[PDB]
C-alpha cells in the first residue's frame, strides 16, 4: 500500500489501541507518561490522595 | 486598596500566565464567569479581591490582566478556552508575526505599530484604580518577543508613572541547554534599556524544575504545563501580603530597599518549601525548624550551579499559614550557627521574616497534598556569576564570524549595541565580586 | 496570517505538488467537491493559510497550476482531486521547448510570464498577511529548474522580506535522467543561492532504499516517493496553522536556520515510519522515535552524516509528550555525538512540539537537518560540468539565443563558490 | 532524647535489619501503616497525622535486596527515600566498592545522615551493621565512617557483625575484605563489630534442638541480643546502663574494640518449661565454651572484663551470688591485673519474642557481653589465609586493576602483625 | 539495570540459541506470540534484563541471530518460538564461510562485521545501565567461530570493562566432526584467551556419556542435548533476575573464580538431573544434589578431572531450601579431597542460592569449577595441531585468502602458553 506514513485510523481508535498496557507496562519497564505520578499500593485507612497531613 | 497591573507579554510568561489565574479564582468564590455560584453570594462585607481584580455590577468580578504578543495563536485560545468568560475583550490585543528572534521585529519594525494601543490600557486600568503599588510582568528572556519586547513596554510606563515598583514571573536561559539557538546574544539586548528600570527578576532556569519533579515529587518526566503551576504558586505567596493580613507585611515599595543594595543588584530566587506529594506526606512531619532548611537544601533551590560556592546576602523567609514566631528565630538561629551556609561578612542584617494567616492553596488537577505550611525564599545570592560568566561567553564565541547577525542588520536593527551591551554586560558581572572581597 | 502563495512547475513537481493537496486536505475535512467533513474543530480556524473560501458555502485552494506543456495539467483535470482549483489560472498551452533554456527565459517563456504572474499578483494584493511561497521544482530539465529561476526574479524586485519556500529534487550519483542536466541545473544556481530561502533538497536514490530497507517494500512506484515527500511538506507547516507549545513561522525558521546568506538548504525525514511486519514488534515513545530521526538511513536525500558537522539540527515534534523528553533526549543526541557538530556553536538543537499531530500514527515527527556534509552532492556536479566541459560540448542550441560561453564558465565558481565556504567552515 | 539512629549496609547488613525492625516494631504496639490498633521515642518520629517512622537508613549497590522490603508489608513504614539502592553491584571489590561504585551514593547518603539527625534532640550512637566479607560490607562503610568521624567527632558510632566462619566460608577473596575492614575502619572505631556465626550453627543445633536454619532462623536470635543492649533506654530498671557508657568499659586499649557477646537462656519450646532458668542457672550457663554465640576456644585466653545484662525479674542478691560464684570457681580465668571483671545490668521488662519463632517466652534472660584473650588468635590464622593467599600475589588484579596501589596489603598485614605480636604483650603475667 | 545483550552464531549458535529462548521464554510465561499471559507475580519485575517490550503488552527478546548462509538463519524462523525476534535483526551474510575463517573473518565476514555492530550497537545503548553480552558457538568450525573471534574484537574497543560470557563447544577427542579441527581450535584461542571476560568449555561425548550411563536414554537426537546445554545456561543467570538470600551474579563470581586474568576457561554441569524411568524412586535432598554434582560423570567436558586439582569452585542451589546444609556439604566435599584442591588457596569452595527453581522441578543446582586437568584438554587439541602443520598439510587453502604463515605458529606458542601456566601452578 502506498500510504502506510498515514495510516488509516481514527483518533479514539488510535487513542483506545495505543494504551493498550493497563499495568504489566509500568511495572515491566519505567512506562513514562506525559505529567503522570506513581503510585505505590496503600491500605484504605491509612492513605487519603487528600486530607489533613 | 493595594493593587497591581499584571500584563502578560511575550510567549512563555502569557502561558504561565495562563496559569496564574486558575489559581486566585479558586482561592474565592469566583468562577471563571465571575459569578459566584448561586450560594455563598457576597452581600459586599469583604475586599479581599481588591489586589488582582475589580468588580462589575452585575455580580460578575473583572480581573487585572493584559494578554498582548503580536503572535496570533496563542491569544487565540483565551478567546475559546475555559477562561473567555473572564477578561475584558479590549484587553486582547493580537496581531500578524511571530518575534523570529530579531530586535527591530519587537522594538522597531513591528513593535513600533501596537505602542500606542497598549500604552492606553495601561493607563485606562490605573484610573479606575484607588492607590497603585507596582506591576507584574510577564516576559522570559529569550525571544525578541520575551527579550526584545519587554524593553519596549518597560521604558515607556517608567516615564509614565515613575516611581513605581516592578515583578516578573517567567524562564531564565538555563547555561548549558536551550531552544532558541540564538539565545546565547538574545538575552544581553535587554540589558541595555532594563537595568536602570528593573528592580526584580527570576535567577533561574527550568531546566531545574524537571529535577524537582523527579525527586520530591513522584512523577517522571514532566511536561511544561506543571512548570507553569509552580511558577504560578509563588506569585501567589508574594503578591500574598496584599490581600491577606497577618503578623509582618510588606507592599510592594518596600523591596527596592529590602533587595537593592548598589544599583545594579536586584534579583530574587524562589522556593517553595514542601513541594511533595501525598506518599511522602503522610510519612513526613513538615515543622518549621526543617521547612526553613528546606529552602536551603542545594537540591531544592533553583539553581543549576553549585550553592555551596555561594554565600548568601539577602535573604527573605516570606511564610504563610499555620505558623508560630518563636519557631521563626529558633529556625533561622539554627541556620547562622550552621558552618556550610556561608554568609556575606559586611551585613550581618541578612535575614527578613513575613508571617501570615493563610494556609497554602491547592489547585485540583495536580500532584499537590494538603499541608499546613508553606514559604517562599527570595534570597540575592553570590554565585549567580558563574551563570553570567558564561552567557556573555556565550555570545563570545560566535563572535568572530558574528554569524545570525544577518537578520538583526537585516531588518531593522545595527550592529553598535552589540560592543556595548557586552562590556556593559561585563559591567555587570564584574560588580557583584568588585565589592565582593573589599572590606578585609 | 503567516500565509504561503503556491506554484507548481516542471513535470517533476506538478505531480508532487499536486499530491500535495491529497495530504494536506485530509488533515482538514475537506471532500474535493468543498465540503467541510471533518469531525474535530481544530481544522477550520486556520483554514486560510493554504485556501481561498468559495461562495455559497465551499472550499477551494490557492496555487497556479502552470507548465509548458499541456499533458500534465490535462493529466490531473482527470486526477483523484481535480475538481478543486480555480480554472482561470491553469496557463497551459498545447506548445512545447526543448529543455533549453535560452528560449525559456528570452523568447518561449517570456511570451508565458504575465499571465503567469498577474494571478500570483491576483491572489496576493488581496490578501491579510503575506508571509512566503511555495514553487515545487526539480533541479536537472530546461523546463524544471529553467522555470524555477523565472518565477522567482521578478518577485523580490518587490517583495522586501518575504520568505520562499521551494522543493528540488537533486540529480542522483549512480543514473541519469537528462545528458544535458549538469549543463542546467548550474544555470539556475546563478539566481536560486541569490533568492531562495528553503530548498528541501532530495535525492531519487534514497528515496528507493528506505523503501527497500526500512518499509521492506520491493517496488516503489511514483505512487510511493511523493506520498514520502509530502509528509515533510505538511510537517514544517505544524505551527503555521495548528496549535503548540513552541511555535514559529517561516522567518523564525529562517533566523534559526540561515547563519550566512547562502547556506539555506534543507534535508527531509519522517520518523515514525515501518514496514508492516514488523509494526507490532516495535514500540515508540520520544526516546525511540529520536532514533529515527537521528537515524543514517531516514534521510530523502543520500549523504553520510559521518563526512560532516551539522550547523541546525530542527526536528518538529507533533502530538502529546513530555516536554522534559523533548529536552533531556535532544541533547543526549548531542552528547553522544560530540566531534559531529560545529564547536563554535554551543547549542546546535531547536526542537518545536504541537498539540494535535498529522493522522496515521498517535505520535509522529519529523526532521529537518542543515548539514555541512552536502557538500558531497556539490563536489559531483560542479566536477561533472568543468571535466564534460574540456571539449565544448552542447553550446549551439543555446546559442541561437545569446547564452554566451562568458556566462557558463562564471557560472560554474558560482557553484564552486559554495565549495569553497564549507572547506573555509568545515575547519572554521 | 537517648536516641540512636540506625544504618543498615550492605546485603549482610540490610537482612539483618529486617528482622531487626521487625523486633522493635512488634516490641511496641505499632502496625506497619504507623497507627496503633512517649518512651518509644528513642527510635521514631512522629507526624501530626499519627504516623511512626523509624531512624533508618537503608543502603546497597545491589538493587534485589531492598526491592523486597519496598514492594513486601512494610512499605507503609518507611518513608520510600529512605531505601537507598545502587544500581551496579560491589561484586566483592572495595577497589571497585569504596573507590569507584561508592563515589557517587555518597552525597544521598549522607544527605540522609543529616536530616534524620537534625530533628532529633540529643544522640549517643549510631548502629551500623554488616558483616567482613563482601565489598560494601568492607569498603563502603569505610568511606560510610571516615566521614562520620570527621563531620562528628566524639559522638560515638556503635558496630554489630555476622562475621562468616574463618573456617568454612563463601567467598576464596573474603579475607581480603576482612583484614582492610579491620585495618581502615581501626581509627575511628568505637565499640564495634562481633566474631563468626558457625557457633550460631552449632547453638542451632544443640541448645535449638530443630535442624536446618536458615539465615531467618538465625536472624531472630541475633536481634534478640541487640534489643537487650537498648532495653534500658525505653524502659526503666533499678539499674540503667546508657549506650555511651559502653566505650569507657570493655575497651582496655584503644586499639582493641572488639568486645564480643552471647545470649545464654536460649531454650526450645519442649524443654523450656521442664527445668528453672535460674539466675545463678544462666549465669553458669554463659562461661562454658558450648552456650558460646563465639566459635573460639575461651580456656585459650585469659578474660580482660565481661559486661552482664539482665532482663525480667532479677533480685540483684543472686546476681553477688551468680557474681561470687564464677571468680572462686578454678577453671575460668580473669586476668592478673583486672580484679573488677564485671558490668552489671538489670531491667525489669521480659524478653519480647516474635510470634512464629523457636525461642522461648523466658522470665529471666541474659546477653553476656565479653572481651577474651583469644581474639588475636582468631586474627592469627586469619592472616595466615591472608599469608597464604599473598604469596604468589593471587587475585590481586580484580583489586589493582582498580585504583588501589599494589603494595597497601603489606601496608595492613604488618599493622595487624603489629596488633598480634602486642595484644600477646598484655597476655603475660607481671610480678 | 544489569541487563544483558544475546549473540548468537554459526550452526550451532542458531540451534542451542533457539533452544534457550525455548527455556528462558517459558520461566517468565510469554507464549510465542510474545504477550505475557502467565499468572505469578514476580516474573515481571526483572524480565527487563533480557526483554524489550513490543506495544500491545507483547514481550520482544533482547537477541540477535547471524550465519554466513541464510538457510541456517530461517530454519530458526519456522520454528516453534521464532515469531518472537523483530525481523530487522536477522543480520546474515549470503555465501558459505566453507570451515574457513581465513574467509569467515579476514575476506568473507568483513563486509557484514562492520554492519553487524548496527544491530549490536543499537540494542546495547536501550539499556539505562550494562552488564555483560552473551555469544552461544561452537570452537571446530568456519562460520561461527572466526566470526566469533571477531565479533568478541570490535565489540572489547567500545565497551572496554563490561563483562562478556561467551559460550564454547570444544572439539572432540576421538570422534571428529570435520578435518580442519586442529587448524581451528588450536587458531580461535589467539582472539578468545585475550578479549573474552568469562568463557565455558563442552564436549560432545562428555553430552554423549551423560546421556548414556546416569540418563539411561535410549534414542534421543540433538533435541534434549540443547536442553542440557540450556540447563546450565540461565543457572548462572538466574541470580540477576530472582531475589536470594545470597545472592552472586557476573560479577560477583568474575572477581573469585579466575586467579591470575590469562585463565578463563571453566567446565560447567548440572547437579538434579535423574534418569526418566527411575524418576520416582529417588528422593532429592541438598546433599544428595552434592555427591551427584562431584562425581566425574556430571562433568561436561571429555577430559578428566579425577587427573588433576581443582582451583576454584561454586555452585548454587536454586529454590526454597535451608542453608546450614550448604555449609557442611561444602565443608564435605572441600575435605574429602585434599590432593584435587590447591596448596595456597584454603577455601577453595564457593556457594549462591535463589529461592525460584526451574518451572519443572522441585529444587536444582548446577555447577561450576576450574580444574587442572584440563590442560590435557589443551594438549590434546595442541598435539593433533604438531602433526597436520610439520607437513603444511592442509595450509594452502587457508593461505591465499591473506593468512600468511606465521599467523599458525603465533596462535601455536600462545595455546602453548596455556598448558604451561597450568602446570607451574598445579604442584604449587
Ligand atoms: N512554562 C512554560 N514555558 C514555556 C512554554 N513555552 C515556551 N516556554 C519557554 O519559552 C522559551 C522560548 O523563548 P521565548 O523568550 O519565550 O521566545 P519568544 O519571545 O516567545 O519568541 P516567539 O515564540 O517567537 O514569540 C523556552 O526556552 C521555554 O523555556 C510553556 O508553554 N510553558
Ligand atoms: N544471619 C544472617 N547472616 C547473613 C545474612 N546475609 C548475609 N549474612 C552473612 O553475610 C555473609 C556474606 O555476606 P557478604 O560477604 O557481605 O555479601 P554481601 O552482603 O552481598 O556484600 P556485597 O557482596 O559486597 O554486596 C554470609 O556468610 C552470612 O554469614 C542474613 O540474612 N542473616
Ligand atoms: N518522484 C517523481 N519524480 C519524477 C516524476 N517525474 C519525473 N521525475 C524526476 O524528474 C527527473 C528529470 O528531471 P525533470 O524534472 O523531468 O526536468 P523537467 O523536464 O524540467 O521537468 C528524473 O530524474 C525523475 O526522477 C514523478 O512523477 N515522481
Ligand atoms: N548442542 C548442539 N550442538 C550442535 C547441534 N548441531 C550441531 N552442533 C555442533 O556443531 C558442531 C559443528 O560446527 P558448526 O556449527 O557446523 O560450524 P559452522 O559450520 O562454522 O557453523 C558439531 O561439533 C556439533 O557438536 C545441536 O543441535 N545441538
Ligand atoms: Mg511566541
Ligand atoms: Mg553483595
Amino acid at each position: 500500500a502506498r500510504d502506510m506514513v498515514n495510516p488509516p485510523k481514527p483518533y479514539k481508535e488510535v487513542f483506545e489501541e495505543a494504551q493498550a498496557g493497563h499495568d504489566l507496562y509500568v511495572v515491566s519497564h519505567n512506562d513514562y507518561f506525559v505529567g503522570e505520578a506513581k503510585n505505590r499500593k496503600y491500605d484504605p485507612s491509612s492513605f487519603h490522595r487528600f486530607n489533613l497531613y | 486598596m493595594r493593587e497591581c497591573i499584571s500584563v502578560h507579554v511575550g510567549q512563555a510568561g502569557v502561558q504561565i500566565g495562563n496559569a496564574c489565574w486558575e489559581l486566585y479564582c479558586l482561592e474565592h468564590g469566583i468562577q471563571p464567569d465571575g459569578q459566584m455560584p448561586s450560594d455563598k453570594t457576597i452581600g459586599g462585607g469583604d475586599d479581599s479581591f481588591n489586589t488582582f481584580f475589580s468588580e462589575t455590577g452585575a455580580g460578575k468580578h473583572v480581573p487585572r490582566a493584559v494578554f498582548v504578543d503580536l503572535e496570533p495563536t496563542v491569544i487565540d485560545e483565551v478567546r475559546t478556552g475555559t477562561y473567555r468568560q473572564l477578561f475584558h475583550p479590549e484587553q486582547l490585543i493580537t496581531g500578524k508575526e511571530d518575534a523570529a528572534n530579531n530586535y527591530a521585529r519587537g522594538h522597531y519594525t513591528i513593535g513600533k505599530e501596537l505602542i500606542d494601543l497598549v500604552l492606553d490600557r495601561i493607563r485606562k486600568l490605573a484610573d479606575q484604580c484607588t492607590g497603585l503599588q507596582g506591576f507584574l510582568i510577564f516576559h522570559s528572556f529569550g525571544g525578541g518577543t520575551g527579550s526584545g519586547f519587554t524593553s519596549l513596554l518597560m521604558e515607556r510606563l517608567s516615564v509614565d508613572y515613575g516611581k513605581k515598583s516592578k515583578l516578573e514571573f517567567s524562564i531564565y536561559p538555563a547555561p548549558q541547554v536551550s531552544t532558541a539557538v540564538v539565545e546565547p546574544y538574545n538575552s544581553i539586548l535587554t540589558t541595555h534599556t532594563t537595568l536602570e528600570h528593573s528592580d526584580c527578576a527570576f535567577m533561574v532556569d527550568n531546566e531545574a524544575i524537571y529535577d524537582i519533579c523527579r525527586r520530591n515529587l513522584d512523577i517522571e518526566r514532566p511536561t511544561y504545563t506543571n512548570l507553569n503551576r509552580l511558577i504560578g504558586q509563588i506569585v501567589s505567596s508574594i503578591t500574598a501580603s496584599l490581600r491577606f493580613d497577618g503578623a509582618l507585611n510588606v507592599d510592594l515599595t518596600e523591596f527596592q530597599t529590602n533587595l537593592v543594595p548598589y544599583p545594579r543588584i536586584h534579583f530574587p530566587l524562589a522556593t517553595y518549601a514542601p513541594v511533595i506529594s501525598a506518599e511522602k506526606a503522610y510519612h513526613e512531619q513538615l515543622s518549621v525548624a526543617e521547612i526553613t532548611n528546606a529552602c536551603f537544601e542545594p537540591a531544592n533551590q533553583m539553581v543549576k550551579c553549585d550553592p555551596r560556592h555561594g554565600k548568601y546576602m539577602a535573604c527573605c523567609l516570606l511564610y504563610r499559614g499555620d505558623v508560630v514566631p518563636k519557631d521563626v528565630n529558633a529556625a533561622i538561629a539554627t541556620i547562622k550557627t550552621k558552618r556550610t551556609i556561608q554568609f556575606v561578612d559586611w551585613c550581618p542584617t541578612g535575614f527578613k521574616v513575613g508571617i501570615n494567616y493563610q494556609p497554602p492553596t491547592v489547585v485540583p488537577g495536580g500532584d499537590l497534598a494538603k499541608v499546613q505550611r508553606a514559604v517562599c525564599m527570595l534570597s540575592n545570592t553570590t554565585a549567580i556569576a558563574e551563570a553570567w560568566a558564561r552567557l556573555d561567553h556565550k555570545f563570545d564565541l560566535m563572535y568572530a564570524k558574528r554569524a545570525f547577525v544577518h537578520w538583526y542588520v537585516g531588518e531593522g536593527m545595527e550592529e553598535g549595541e552589540f560592543s556595548e551591551a557586552r562590556e556593559d554586560m561585563a559591567a555587570l558581572e564584574k560588580d557583584y565580586e568588585e565589592v565582593g572581597m573589599d572590606s578585609v | 496570517m503567516r500565509e504561503i502563495v503556491h506554484l507548481q512547475a516542471g513535470q517533476c513537481g506538478n505531480q508532487i505538488g499536486a499530491k500535495f493537496w491529497e495530504v494536506i486536505s485530509d488533515e482538514h475535512g475537506i471532500d474535493p467537491t468543498g465540503t467541510y467533513h471533518g469531525d474535530s474543530d481544530l481544522q477550520l480556524e486556520r483554514i486560510n493559510v493554504y485556501y481561498n473560501e468559495a461562495t455559497g458555502g465551499k472550499y477551494v485552494p490557492r496555487a497556479v497550476l502552470v507548465d509548458l506543456e499541456p499533458g500534465t495539467m490535462d493529466s490531473v483535470r482527470s486526477g483523484p482531486f481535480g475538481q478543486i482549483f480555480r480554472p482561470d489560472n491553469f496557463v497551459f498551452g498545447q506548445s512545447g521547448a526543448g529543455n533549453n533554456w535560452a528560449k525559456g527565459h528570452y523568447t518561449e517563456g517570456a511570451e508565458l510570464v504575465d499571465s503567469v504572474l498577474d494571478v500570483v499578483r491576483k491572489e496576493a494584493e488581496s490578501c491579510d498577511c503575506l508571509q512566503g511561497f511555495q514553487l515545487t521544482h526539480s533541479l536537472g530539465g530546461g523546463t524544471g529548474s529553467g522555470m524555477g529561476t523565472l518565477l522567482i526574479s521578478k518577485i523580490r524586485e518587490e517583495y522586501p522580506d518575504r520568505i520562499m519556500n521551494t522543493f528540488s529534487v537533486v540529480p542522483s550519483p549512480k543514473v541519469s535522467d537528462t545528458v544535458v542536466e549538469p549543463y542546467n541545473a548550474t544555470l539556475s544556481v546563478h539566481q536560486l543561492v541569490e533568492n531562495t530561502d528553503e530548498t528541501y533538497c532530495i535525492d531519487n536514490e534514497a528515496l528507493y532504499d528506505i523503501c527497500f530497507r526500512t518499509l521492506k517494500l520491493t517496488t516503489p512506484t511514483y505512487g510511493d516517493l511523493n506520498h514520502l515527500v509530502s509528509a515533510t511538506m505538511s510537517g514544517v507547516t505544524t505551527c503555521l496553522r495548528f496549535p503548540g507549545q513552541l511555535n514559529a513561522d517561516l522567518r523564525k525558521l529562517a533566523v534559526n536556520m540561515v547563519p550566512f546568506p547562502r547556506l539555506h538548504f534543507f534535508m527531509p525525514g519522517f520518523a515514525p515510519l515501518t514496514s508492516r511486519g514488523s509494526q507490532q514488534y516495535r514500540a515508540l515513545t520520544v526516546p525511540e522515535l529520536t532514533q529515527q530521526m537521528f537515524d543514517a538511513k531516514n534521510m530523502m536525500a543520500a549523504c553520510d552524516p559521518r563526512h560532516g558537522r551539522y550547523l541546525t539540527v530542527a526536528a518538529v515534534f507533533r502530538g502529546r509528550m513530555s516536554m522534559k523528553e523533548v529536552d533531556e533526549q535532544m541533547l543526549n543526541v548531542q552528547n553522544k555525538n560530540s566531534s559531529y557538530f560545529v564547536e563554535w556553536i554551543p547549542n546546535n538543537v531547536k526542537t518545536a512540539v504541537c498539540d494535535i499531530p498529522p493522522r496515521g500514527l498517535k505520535m509522529s515527527a519529523t526532521f529537518i537537518g542543515n548539514s555541512t556534509a552536502i557538500q558531497e552532492l556539490f563536489k559531483r556536479i560542479s566536477e561533472q560540468f568543468t571535466a564534460m566541459f574540456r571539449r565544448k560540448a552542447f553550446l549551439h542550441w543555446y546559442t541561437g539565443e545569446g547564452m554566451d560561453e562568458m556566462e557558463f564558465t562564471e557560472a560554474e565558481s558560482n557553484m564552486n563558490d559554495l565549495v569553497s565556504e564549507y572547506q573555509q567552515y568545515q575547519d572554521a
